[PDB]
RNA sequence: CAAGCUUGAGUCUCGUAGAGGGGGGUAGAAUUCCAGGUGUAGCGGUGAAAUGCGUAGAGAUCUGGAGGAAUACCGGUGGCGAAGGCGGCCCCCUGGACGAAGACUGACGCUCAGGUGCGAAAGCGUGGGGAGCAAACAGGAUUAGAUACCCUGGUAGUCCACGCCGUAAACGAUGUCGACUUGGAGGUUGUGCCCUUGAGGCGUGGCUUCCGGAGCUAACGCGUUAAGUCGACCGCCUGGGG
C-alpha cells in the first residue's frame, strides 16, 4: 500500500536545511515518526533522523511541542 | 590510512613497472608504510585496542610474507630488508 | 583448507547419489581420474569427461538401478592424517567380495581383486560399495 | 613525574619524589633575587609565637611579580625556575622592552609561550586580565581581592578558582575551599589554573625530610604534663577531657572566625 | 498535547482531543516506563518476547487464512 | 584540504555589524587559500525554542573548500565570541553550490 | 629437490553502508540542590499503615543559578565488532567488512600445545567527581520470629584519569577452516539489466531472522548460518558426591 517518499526522487543525502518534507515527518509533539507508520524505507529513516537531529540542534525544528 | 599517490608511490620503486601491485616485495613496502604511519597514531592512542588489532593483523601478515621471501630466495629478501629499514 | 581432494571426490558421489543427482562435477586431478576410471571399469559409474585445459573438471554421471543409488556406501581409508598401506596377503576385502577397495600400487590405481592377482598390494584409497 | 623510589634503605623505601626535568638548571636571576633570613617562628619579642618551625635548608625570595601591572607590552616566557619559597614553579619572562620579570608558572606554560596583559589581552592561559573581561564561567587564578592590590587568591601549586557569576561591580568566585565570594570587578586575575599539580603526589618519606622543610617534630598535648598542656598527662596511657589548643581553645569543631566586616562578601560558607 | 479551543468547541469534543492526543503522544505510556528501572537485560528480552509473539501471530494468520474449517 | 560547510547563529539585536563579519571570517580563509562556494546570509529568522532568554536570530550559512587546520581557529574565534550564539561546521561529501529550499521560497 | 600453473591465500584501482574504535567539543528534555516571589495545611507513602517532611511555612506553582549522569522519539529477531561489547549531533585520528570491472604475486595456505594480546559487571590502588540510583547501616511496618520481601533515609560503589584483577547462564549452553547436499517467505547492504516510460519486473553477491524436506538425533529438535555428508587440526569427557 504505502511507498516510501525520497524513493521518488533521487536523493543523495535528506538536506538539513530543508524544512519541506521534515516538518511533515515530526509529529505534532515534536516526536519524529517511525518508518512503520510514515512508509519510508530504512535507507532513508537514517538520514531522515540524522537531518531531524541537526535542524532541531540549529532551532530550526523545536524538540517538543513546547520548546 | 595510506593515499592513491602514497601507495603508487612506492610501488613503483619497489615493484618492475606501475602495474605489479602484487609482488611480495611490494606488499611488504605498503605493509611497512602503513606500520611506521600508525606508530603516530598509536603513540598518543594507546586505548585504542580496535584499531591495535588491525595494525598487528599487518604486522603478522608482513612477517609471514618476509617467510616466504626468504624461503625462495635470500639474496632478493636480504636486499629488501636492508632498503626497508627492518632487522630480520 | 582444502587438504583431501580424494575425499572431496568421494563426497560428491556420495551426496550426489543420496540426492538422486544425474551428475556431478569437481576439479580434476590424475589421482581423481585414476579413481574414476576404476569406478568405470568396475561398472559403479556411467561415465567421466574430463573437459578445460587450464582449469580441468570432471564431470561424472552417475549411475542408477530401479529406485536406490548404485553406490551403497563409498568411503576413504587412507587420509592425510593417518596414511595406511597393506601387504598383498592383507588386503581387505570389502563385503566379502561383493564390493570393491581402491589400491594404489606402483603398476597404477587399481582394484584389490586385480592388486591380488597382480600380486602387488599398497596403499588404500577407498572402499566402494 | 611521580618517582618512586627503591628500598635500598630505609628512609628512601616509601619516598615519592616529584621530578619536573622542564625545570631551570643552575642559578636564578640574580636582579630579582633577595635574602629572607629565618625567624624560627618568632617575633620582635623573641618569643615563639608560632611552634614546629626552624632550621631546614637556607633559602632566597625571588621577587614574584602578583600585580602584573605591565600591561600592554607582550612578554615570551625564557626559563621555568623550582622557587623554595612557594609550592609552585615561577617562571623569567622577558618582556619586549628588556624587563625580565617572575610569574606563577600556570598549568599549560613551557618556554618559548606569549604571555599579555592587560584590558586588551586575548583569553589564553597566562594573560592577566580583570575579571570584567574575563568571562564568567572560566577557570583563572592569582585573583587580587583590591583593586592594585597585587594577587592574593589561587597562589599554591594546583589552585584555581572559578568565575560563576557577575553582577555589575562584583563578580562571584567559587573559591578551591569550596566558598562563593564577592570581589571587585576590577580587581586583575591571570587565566589558566597554576601549575605543578603534581606537587600533592610526593611524600616526604623521613623524618628529617620535614626537617630539611623547616619544620621540627610535634610532641603531643596528651604526651606531656598537667603544668604543660590542658591535656596533661596521667598514670598511663589517660585522656579524659575535650579535645583542646595549648591555650584551653577546644578543637575538633568549635568555629574561630569572627570578621563582621569582611562577612558580607561571604555568599556562602565552605563544607 | 497543547490544544486551543476552537470556535464552536464545546467542553465535550475538547475534552475528547484533549485524551486523543494523549495517546497520539503517548505521554502516559513513557510515565508509566519511567516509573521504575528496568534492566538492560530486561528490555532486550522483553523486546524478544514482543518480537516473537508479533511474528508468531503474523504467520499465525496466514495459516489461518490457508488452512479450511468445517 | 577537504570540503565543509559552516553556519553561524548571530544574536539578533548585533545584527547592523553582521555583514562586516562575514568579509573578515571569508579573508581569513581566503589568505590561506580557501574557498567559498556558497553564501546565504539568511537574515531575521524566529527560533523553535528560545536559547539564551531569546526568541530571534540571525542565521548564515556559508560553505567552504578549505584547508584543515584553517577551520579549527574559526572554531575558537566562535567560541570566545558573544556575537555568535550558536556556530556549526560540517564536513561535505563533495561541494555543493546549489541554493537552499527556503532561501529560494523567501 | 628442480621448474612451472592459477582455481586457494593475498596486493592495487573506484565506490557503499555501519551505535566499529580512541580524543576533543557541543545541544535539548528531565532529576536534585541553593536564592527569592505567591500561597496554606498538608505532603509523601502503602494491601492497610507507620517512620519521615511541614505552621520555625512544607508540598504545589513561577523566575534565576550551580552541578553531575544518561542520551526520549528515530529504534527495527535493524547495523557494526574476534569476543566482551558499541545509541544525542558535530569535528580530528583510525581498524575491519562487502560489491563492480580489471591488473598483479604465484600455494605465500588451514589449524595450533606452550606464549602473547583483548576480555561485562562486581572488586582493588592513587588522585578527582558525586545529580540520580543504591550494597552496608538506621528507623517504620509485616510476621509466631523477619538479620528479608514493602516504606522513609542512606555510605561505599556506579562517573573520569592511570594501573591491577581475568572472572560470568563470558550462551548459539553448538571450536576454527574447507567442500558437497531439495525448497519458501522476509530484513539489511551492494550491483548488472530490461518500452529504464512510471509510484514496474528479470539477475547477481555479502550479511541476517522464520518455517520446513531428505538426513541425522535418546527425544526435544537441528535442518545450506546443520546437530546432514565429509576431510585438517586443536580443546575436552569417562558414575553421583568428596
Ligand atoms: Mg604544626
Ligand atoms: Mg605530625
Ligand atoms: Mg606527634
Ligand atoms: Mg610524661
Ligand atoms: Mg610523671
Ligand atoms: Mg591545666
Ligand atoms: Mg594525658
Ligand atoms: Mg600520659
Ligand atoms: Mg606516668
Ligand atoms: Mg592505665
Ligand atoms: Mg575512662
Ligand atoms: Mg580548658
Ligand atoms: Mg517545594
Ligand atoms: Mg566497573
Ligand atoms: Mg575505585
Ligand atoms: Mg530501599
Ligand atoms: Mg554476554
Ligand atoms: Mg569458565
Ligand atoms: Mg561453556
Ligand atoms: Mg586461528
Ligand atoms: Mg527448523
Amino acid at each position: 500500500r504505502k511507498f516510501c517518499r525520497f524513493t521518488a526522487e533521487g536523493v543523495q543525502e535528506i538536506d538539513y536545511k530543508d524544512i519541506a518534507t521534515l516538518k511533515n515527518y515530526i509529529t505534532e509533539s515534536g516526536k519524529i515518526v517511525p518508518s512503520r507508520i510514515t512508509g519510508t524505507r530504512a535507507k532513508y529513516q537514517r538520514q531522515l533522523a540524522r537531518a531531524i537531529k541537526r535542524a532541531r540542534y540549529l532551532s530550526l525544528l523545536p524538540y517538543t511541542d513546547r520548546h | 590510512s595510506l593515499s592513491t599517490e602514497a601507495t603508487a608511490k612506492i610501488v613503483s620503486e619497489f615493484g618492475r613497472d606501475a602495474n605489479d601491485t602484487g609482488s611480495t616485495e611490494v606488499q611488504v613496502a605498503l605493509l611497512t608504510a602503513q606500520i611506521n604511519h600508525l606508530q603516530g597514531h598509536f603513540a598518543e592512542h594507546k586505548k585504542d585496542h580496535h584499531s591495535r588489532r588491525g595494525l598487528l593483523r599487518m604486522v603478522s601478515q608482513r612477517r609471514k610474507l618476509l617467510d616466504y621471501l626468504k624461503r625462495k630466495d635470500v639474496a632478493r629478501y636480504t636486499q629488501l630488508i636492508e632498503r626497508l629499514g627492518l632487522r630480520r | 583448507s582444502m587438504q583431501d581432494p580424494i575425499a572431496d571426490m568421494l563426497t560428491r558421489i556420495r551426496n550426489g547419489q543420496a540426492a538422486n543427482k544425474a551428475a556431478v562435477t569437481m576439479p580434476s586431478s590424475k589421482l581423481k581420474v585414476a579413481i574414476a576410471n576404476v569406478l568405470k571399469e568396475e561398472g559403479f559409474i556411467e561415465d567421466f569427461k574430463v573437459e578445460g585445459d587450464t582449469k580441468p573438471e570432471l564431470e561424472l554421471t552417475l549411475k542408477y538401478f530401479q529406485g536406490k543409488a548404485v553406490v551403497e556406501s563409498i568411503q576413504r581409508v587412507s587420509r592425510p592424517g593417518l596414511r595406511i598401506y597393506k601387504r598383498k596377503d592383507e588386503l581387505p576385502k570389502v563385503m566379502a567380495g561383493l564390493g570393491i577397495a581402491v589400491v594404489s600400487t606402483s603398476k597404477g590405481v587399481m582394484t584389490d581383486r586385480a592388486a591380488r592377482q597382480a600380486g602387488l598390494g599398497g596403499e588404500i584409497i577407498c572402499y566402494v560399495a | 613525574a611521580v618517582v618512586k623510589c627503591k628500598p635500598t634503605s630505609p628512609g628512601r623505601r616509601h619516598v615519592v619524589k616529584v621530578v619536573n626535568p622542564e625545570l631551570h638548571k643552575g642559578k636564578p636571576f640574580a636582579p630579582l633575587l633577595e635574602k629572607n633570613s629565618k625567624s624560627g617562628g618568632r617575633n620582635n619579642n623573641g618569643r615563639i609565637t608560632t611552634r614546629h618551625i626552624g632550621g631546614g635548608h637556607k633559602q632566597a625570595y625571588r621577587i614574584v611579580d602578583f600585580k602584573r601591572n605591565k600591561d600592554g607590552i607582550p612578554a615570551v616566557v625564557e626559563r621555568l625556575e623550582y622557587d623554595p619559597n612557594r609550592s609552585a614553579n615561577i617562571a623569567l619572562v622577558l618582556y619586549k622592552d628588556g624587563e625580565r620579570r617572575y610569574i606563577l608558572a600556570p598549568k599549560g606554560l613551557k618556554a618559548g609561550d606569549q604571555i599579555q596583559s592587560g584590558v586588551d589581552a586575548a583569553i589564553k592561559p597566562g594573560n592577566t586580565l580583570p575579571m570584567r573581561n574575563i568571562p564568567v564561567g572560566s577557570t583563572v587564578h592569582n585573583v587580587e581581592m583590591k583593586p592594585g592590590k597585587g594577587g592574593q587568591l589561587a597562589r599554591s601549586a594546583g589552585t584555581y578558582v572559578q568565575i560563576v557569576a557577575r553582577d555589575g561591580a562584583y563578580v562571584t568566585l567559587r573559591l578551591r575551599s569550596g566558598e562563593m565570594r564577592k570581589v571587585e570587578a576590577d580587581c586583575r586575575a591571570t587565566l589558566g589554573e597554576v601549575g605543578n599539580a603534581e606537587h600533592m603526589l610526593r611524600v616526604l618519606g623521613k623524618a628529617g625530610a620535614a626537617r630539611w622543610r623547616g619544620v621540627r617534630p610535634t610532641v603531643r598535648g596528651t604526651a606531656m604534663n598537667p603544668v604543660d598542656h590542658p591535656h596533661g598527662g596521667g598514670e598511663g596511657r589517660n585522656f579524659g577531657k575535650h579535645p583542646v589548643t595549648p591555650w584551653g581553645v577546644q578543637t575538633k569543631g568549635k568555629k574561630t572566625r569572627s570578621n563582621k566586616r569582611t562577612d558580607k562578601f561571604i555568599v556562602r560558607r565552605r563544607s | 498535547p497543547v490544544i486551543k479551543v476552537r470556535e464552536n468547541e464545546p467542553f465535550d469534543v475538547a475534552l475528547r482531543r484533549f485524551k486523543r492526543s494523549c495517546e497520539k503522544a503517548g505521554v502516559l505510556a513513557e510515565v508509566r516506563r519511567r516509573e521504575f528501572y528496568e534492566k538492560p537485560t530486561t528490555e532486550r528480552k522483553r523486546a524478544k518476547a514482543s518480537a516473537v509473539k508479533r511474528h508468531a501471530k503474523k504467520l499465525a494468520r496466514e495459516n489461518a487464512r490457508r488452512t479450511r474449517l468445517y | 584540504m577537504r570540503h565543509y560547510e559552516i553556519v553561524f547563529m548571530v544574536h539578533p539585536d548585533q545584527s547592523e555589524q553582521v555583514p562586516g563579519m562575514i568579509e573578515r571570517y571569508t579573508a581569513a580563509i581566503t589568505g590561506a587559500e580557501g574557498k567559498i562556494h556558497r553564501l546565504e546570509d539568511w537574515g531575521r529568522r524566529q527560533l523553535a525554542y528560545p536559547i539564551n532568554k531569546l526568541h530571534k536570530a540571525h542565521y548564515v550559512l556559508m560553505n567552504v573548500e578549505a584547508p584543515q587546520e584553517v577551520i579549527d581557529e574559526l572554531e575558537t574565534t566562535f567560541r570566545f565570541n558573544d556575537a555568535v550564539i550558536r556556530s556549526m561546521v560540517m564536513r561535505t561529501k563533495h561541494a555543493v553550490t546549489e541554493a537552499s529550499p527556503m532561501v529560494k521560497a523567501k
